[PDB]
């Protein structure tokens, strides 16, 4: 539920995400991806 | 201990990997017995129970530390004991603790980091953390350096109370937790005026040598805690021992027997294969603009342009691309004439379907045509996408060398996965210098696991992950196997041209089954199991060969003159001669070519005057 | 604040310069409020009752000292801390004290060198000094480096009986000399085991900086008595800061604000112009045999070669010629083809009429011919004698530049004197670097006085000691003065190509009063002052000028024939051109070449095939 | 009076001399020439 913005912020099917705590925005990435937007395949780690 | 055990660090800040669980798996995958941590430390979504024990054997953290977002209790970081901040959280702070609290206002309590002494760089934020305990009383101007404590922002709320105190022996009430041991460990603030950096206690014979940081275990260069900055084996230097030192008497340059080179923050004997050795004494990963990479006999050197060097293309996620994570419709322009990427290359889904959050256009698949220049790439290649209607990774089909000067996660220099294609096409790729090569998730991908990759590696440790792509069984099912002009080397596809190495010879870029010697149009000679056409000159002989050589000195018969040793189409008539005197020929018996009379200004189609009519 | 004065210092060693006085005379000119001798401090043949009270103000002696054969009575070098050892005497010793009696065996008595506490390189040695006092109660253990302490050869006696006594306050009874200000000052042997090197007292709180020579007013870098190695302004660095440093993060290279460069033992902030600037950051006299010198960058550097060097010929006094004296007739064998002497030159007397102590045969002047190759000398050119039977330095006159990066001296690039030439000759000589120009003791020169010297300097400073040349009205009596054809910047002698500048014009490498304009045999033009011949093609104008230019395409009439915007002997008959199809042309009505008809193979008298007929 | 060996070693009118003190032999220059075998003139004074 993130803004307009952010939409399309997190990649590889990652959802966005508002920390209220910090006051900002995150990504919820799928196992198997890193990245600050999910956008780096975990190489070392399955296929 | 000698050396230490090295992680590469996260990087996704407030980015959650997967579930709770999935998370702290990957943080405990990442951080198991490391003891150097050469990027970030970011411990976060760590909820409550789980144990965080495996962080007791981290004692440097070269980046920053991130400790947001954690309802778990306890985070035993007590044997860290520097911050480098070679990188900073929110373009400020090495070290970020950050709402750590449960739903219920009860989280992180206890953050025993007894032994964190030094933090090179950056400054330190603390906020929002009620069960926070003893931290609040730590003096951080001798933790700190003085040009940071200004970007300090950082205060306590105790609005709970189960904290207990300082035991009385803490020097000002200083504690990261219960215990005597747990007493900030001043080492900076207590120093003496004739100390210049660190020291062991207050009296000046504990003074630390100057190349310190945590403090020290003796006055001398080899009795640091950690190097403040480069480590020359035993003991702490400011500059590795340079390759030649000055003579300040001969006025001249003599060579340093204790002569070390610069690689990263340690001092070598010598340089890593792959990386490049200046004249400094140091490794590199670039020329600069000013000069090319120079082979040497068996080490990569840098010399000097003879003029406008060749355009150096700076790889995506460094320069010019810090921020762009792959190659896209609007960088795609800065790749246009390139020969050697000095970087890393990212192929991503989101280049091709357009990034609405960059603002950036989906790339037009018929510009990756623009690689085809790309010969070799210093970094590593990424590719976790592509054109589905290709089937074939064409765009780096002239891609000769893989340095690997630097890899993802710091370990693979070659990445193709999730992709769609068919066939690699690398039919160029002849080396990969270092870093490992995986090829998964390619569902009907054949040829991948033909490559002798023993071959192009060229390091020590270099391994090979390809699983999860077609079947062996099924390729050699549809008949998509190595072609039998294909060596055992392998294929990087169907075609005769995918070969590694050749079974018999080659044309040029292709194999063949053999070399155009007693027929064939265009006749050829065998070198090198490499196939090269004679000299026209040379008349095609239906029994014997053809010729011995490129040039005409090695044609059996000439098709129409002989000048000499060299076969020549017609005889000279024109060439500058001697004293001006320009040079007639004319043919005879055998067609050979001999001097006309010096009298035949218009030449002469016979000898002496009486082959020159009027 | 004040820079240290400095002298030469001499090295003669048991050789006595004249009589006792002009022996002391001349000891007292090189030291005479000297405070560090860069070369040797060598006291020898001092008499009684001579005043060496001067010997005071030296501080530091960079070569060794040697003082023997004294029958003077006390030498002061009092103010004398430290003795480098750059050189030894006997290939031994930094300091020899020897045989300083007089024939009644009183000599030397007293040296007071109190604040000698250190002795970088080198051993010591007294030997047969009978009135010497107090100097046999050093712990010499203290002064000097142990890896020499072996190679330590010395004995006293006290044959005089009239020594003193050291004052209780000497430490273990030592002392150089009488009163509480002589005593031995140990900054060595009493140190904390944790003390690096020197140090002020015996508390650990007292050690000196690891780059400190005697001793020390403070622990830290800036508070030395004397710099170990480099000197950088106030403090005493082990290394001069690197141009460039070695960025551990980005294993890249970066500069160095605080860079200096390397030139002797200091460290300073540029290169003097005369030297050689080196990546490195130091100032050096030579390249390595991989390079030559580039200037143009705005300074000398040093650039690798394409394919093989040019040969480099070591000038008489380094390598291959560290003892060889002067060019002999033995060495001369490796100054074939010269154009850069990367050294000195030294024409000697002893050269010419042959050295039997030496071995080497007497030099024929025939053979100095040799030298004509040379170009630039980078050192300094010293000649004190020259063939009679040549009347000028013919041998230099292709010399161009004399760089001074040493002189004899270290003062004097350029020496002419106790010669018999009549004129100088150096035609070409247009710089001197460095360094100061004697030219006299010549009888027969008459040139010299007339040349503009101040114009051929490049430093601050460069004097020019011309005297006892017979002829500042005499030689103009016998007409032998600068040409008319010589402008007033001077002349290297009579012949118009003798001159500096021109009054008018120029004929190459001799001065003239017009240009051949208008008339004269050769036709020419004129630009900046030099004389031209026009391209043979251009029709002698008796009227006005006869060409604009060097070029054919200048003239304003051709001699012959006219192919285009050229001026052509006769019309092309056989040249290349496109398609590899020959060219023939002819001559028309104005003399103009056209292009003949393309089927016309031999040629054509005339336009089309109406022109070349059968 | 020096050996057949030092004959000549001494240059620009030198006189050679044995250091009998010293077991060594030396030059005895002339004034204004100096070096170990008197091979310089001074230059730094006059002529
Ligand atoms: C060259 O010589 C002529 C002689 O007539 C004189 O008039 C002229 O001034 C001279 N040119 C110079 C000195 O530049
Ligand atoms: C971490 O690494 C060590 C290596 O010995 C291993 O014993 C342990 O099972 C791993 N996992 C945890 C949670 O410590
Ligand atoms: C730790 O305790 C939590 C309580 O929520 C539990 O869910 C989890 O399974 C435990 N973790 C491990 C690794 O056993
Ligand atoms: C201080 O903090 C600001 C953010 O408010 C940051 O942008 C800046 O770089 C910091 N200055 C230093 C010297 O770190
Ligand atoms: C601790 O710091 C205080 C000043 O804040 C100082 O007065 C005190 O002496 C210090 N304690 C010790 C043991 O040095
Ligand atoms: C694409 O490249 C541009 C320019 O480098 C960059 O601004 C943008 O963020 C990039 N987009 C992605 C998704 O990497
Ligand atoms: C994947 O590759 C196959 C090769 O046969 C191709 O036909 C297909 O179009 C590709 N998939 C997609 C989604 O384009
Ligand atoms: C390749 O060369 C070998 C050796 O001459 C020959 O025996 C073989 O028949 C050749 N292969 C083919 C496919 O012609
Ligand atoms: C020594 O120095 C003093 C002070 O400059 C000077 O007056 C005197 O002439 C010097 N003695 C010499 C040059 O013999
Ligand atoms: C040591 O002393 C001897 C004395 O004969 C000398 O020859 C030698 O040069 C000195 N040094 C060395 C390294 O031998
Ligand atoms: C001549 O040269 C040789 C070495 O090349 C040297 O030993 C000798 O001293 C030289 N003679 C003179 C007079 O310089
Ligand atoms: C790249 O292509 C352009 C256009 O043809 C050409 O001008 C340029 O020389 C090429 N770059 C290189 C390095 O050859």
């Amino acid at each position: 539920e993130c803004p307009l913005s952010h939409d399309g912020y997190c990649l590889h099917d990652g959802v966005c995400m508002y920390i209220e705590a910090l006051d900002k925005y995150a990504c919820n990435c799928v196992v198997g991806y890193i990245g600050e937007r999910c956008q780096y395949r975990d190489l070392k780690w399955w296929e | 201990l000698e050396e230490k055990k090295v992680c590469q660090g996260t990087s996704n800040k407030l980015t959650q990997l997967g579930t709770f669980e999935d998370h702290f798996l990957s943080l405990q995958r990442m951080f198991n017995n490391c003891e150097v941590v050469l990027g970030n430390l970011e411990i976060t979504y760590v909820q409550r129970n789980y144990d965080l024990s495996f962080l007791k054997t981290i004692q440097e953290v070269a980046g920053y530390v991130l400790i947001a977002l954690n309802t778990v209790e306890r985070i035993p970081l007590e044997n860290l004991q520097i911050i480098r901040g070679n990188m900073y959280y929110e373009n400020s702070y090495a070290l970020a603790v950050l709402s750590n609290y449960d739903a219920n206002k009860t989280g992180l309590k206890e953050l025993p980091m007894r032994n964190l002494q030094e933090i090179l760089h950056g400054a330190v934020r603390f906020s929002n953390n009620p069960a926070l305990c003893n931290v609040e009383s730590i003096q951080w101007r001798d933790i700190v350096s003085s040009d940071f404590l200004s970007n300090m922002s950082m205060d306590f709320q105790n609005h709970l109370g189960s904290c207990q105190k300082c035991d009385p022996s803490c020097p000002n009430g200083s504690c990261w937790g219960a215990g005597e041991e747990n007493c900030q460990k001043l080492t900076k603030i207590i120093c003496a005026q004739q100390c210049s950096g660190r020291c062991r206690g207050k009296s000046p014979s504990d003074c630390c040598h100057n190349q310190c940081a945590a403090g020290c275990t003796g006055p001398r260069e080899s009795d640091c805690l950690v190097c403040r900055k480069f480590r020359d084996e035993a003991t702490c230097k400011d500059t590795c021992p340079p390759l030649m030192l000055y003579n300040p008497t001969t006025y001249q340059m003599d060579v340093n027997p204790e002569g070390k080179y610069s690689f990263g923050a340690t001092c070598v004997k010598k340089c890593p294969r792959n990386y490049v050795v200046t004249d400094h004494g140091s490794c590199v990963r670039a020329c600069g603009a000013d000069s090319y990479e120079m082979e040497e006999d068996g080490v990569r050197k840098c010399k000097k342009c003879e003029g406008p060097c060749r355009k150096v293309c700076n790889g995506i996620g460094i320069g010019e691309f810090k921020d762009s994570l792959s190659i896209n419709a609007t960088n795609i322009k800065h790749f246009k004439n390139c020969t050697s990427i000095s970087g890393d290359l990212h192929i991503l889904p989101v280049a091709f379907r357009g990034d609405s959050f960059t603002h950036t256009p989906p790339l037009d698949p018929q510009e990756l045509d623009i690689l085809k220049t790309v010969k070799e790439i210093t970094g590593f290649l990424l590719i976790q996408a592509w054109p589905e209607n290709r089937t074939d990774l064409h765009a780096f089909e002239n891609l000769e060398i893989i340095r690997g000067r630097t890899k993802q996660h710091g370990q693979f220099s070659l990445a193709v996965v999730s992709l769609n294609i068919t066939s690699l096409g690398l039919r160029s790729l002849k080396e990969i210098s270092d870093g490992d090569v995986i090829i998964s998730g390619n569902k009907n991908l054949c040829y991948a696991n033909t490559i002798n990759w023993k071959k192009l590696f060229g390091t020590s440790g270099q391994k090979t992950k390809i699983i999860s792509n077609r079947g062996e069984n099924s390729c050699k099912a549809t008949g998509q196997v190595c072609h039998a002009l294909c060596s055992p080397e392998g294929c990087w596809g169907p075609e005769p041209r995918d070969c590694v190495s050749c079974r018999n010879v080659s044309r040029g870029r292709e194999c063949v089954d053999k070399c155009k010697l007693l027929e064939g149009e265009p006749r050829e000679f065998v070198e090198n199991s490499e196939c090269i056409q004679c000299h026209p000159e040379c008349l095609p002989q239906a029994m014997n060969i053809t010729c011995t050589g490129r040039g005409p000195d090695n044609c059996i018969q000439c098709a129409h003159y002989i000048d000499g040793p060299h076969c020549v189409k017609t005889c000279p008539a024109g060439v500058m001669g001697e004293n001006n005197t320009l040079v007639w020929k004319y043919a005879d018996a055998g067609h050979v070519c001999h001097l006309c009379h010096p009298n035949c200004t218009y030449g002469c189609t016979g000898p002496g005057l009486e082959g020159c009519p009027t």
